[PDB]
């Protein structure tokens, strides 16, 4: 997807 | 004042130059059964409305598999009941980052702007690419603003690079 | 041709949003559990220069925790004085800051290091103007912007110093 940022 | 500038970039940064690069090879092992097509097709739909299943968008637009490693989906397109093409379909995700700021009301975007944005996007993330070594031409990009059938739409593209191949 | 704007509207709709509604009350949990502080403290190092373990960046700043809890992950941190606990805080980077750092990388883009520092400097200042009309209202966030030559640690202890003075002041 998209979690680009931390997750 | 154009908010698109910095999805495309992150969008392509963070995202698409991570995944296109081997996208053919894993595509080719999953390709060794069943002696399908080699591009990432990315949904742009103007709307910026992106479902949580694509299955709803069009019921000809049926979940096949997802692609396994060295998250993709492959998708089956369906014409009359039949399977009429197979490939990797995926959304532009920075559009709903486009709808959320519509809905907010302290972020002063209205939906004429989120239509704007959204063309700026999609303008913006083809000259990436254009530039792009990672692209490889392996990724295409299907902009549409409903009023259509996106299996029908998709399928154009499908048959077009297929008559490009040979 | 701002990236910026793209940067902070995305880190702000798409993981601040998410993140900082309830930030509080998972805090409240762990402090029923020394204290933490109520806020997230973002880093916004301008050099776009974000390490994999904030140890690095300053040895004083050491991991003690993960703040327990779609579902991102956030971390608890201490930071030292001559070995001493002076202050723990949940303490994280500006994530998009990493993506200004690869455009300047890549040829293609066109992205001097100047302006790096030039987009850095409009992501903070963007992100302060959405935080300020915001729900949360950096009432749960405040943001570390520093130009590296400092300890860092120093830094950060001085803005939670501030906040406990606000708390009982205020």
């Amino acid at each position: 997807p998209w979690s680009y940022y931390s997750y | 004042f154009n908010v698109a500038h910095g999805l495309a970039w992150s969008y392509y940064i963070g995202y698409l130059r991570l995944i296109l690069p081997e996208l053919q090879a894993r595509i080719r092992t999953y390709n060794q059964h069943y002696n399908v097509s080699q591009r990432l097709y990315i949904l742009l739909p103007l709307d910026c409305g992106v479902p949580d299943n694509l299955s709803m968008a069009d019921p000809n637009i049926r979940f096949l598999d997802k692609l396994p490693q060295q998250s993709n989906s492959i998708y089956e397109l369906l014409e009359n009941g039949q399977r009429a093409g197979t490939c990797v379909l995926e959304y532009a995700t920075p559009l709903q980052t486009l709808f959320a700021m519509s809905q907010y009301s302290q972020a002063g975007f209205s939906r004429e702007d989120r239509l704007e944005q959204a063309k700026l996007f999609c303008r913006t993330l083809e000259d990436i690419l254009a530039d792009a070594p990672e692209s490889q031409n392996n990724c295409r990009l299907i902009a549409y603003q409903e009023p259509f059938s996106l299996s029908q739409e998709v399928l154009r593209h499908l048959r077009q690079e297929e008559k490009e191949e040979v």
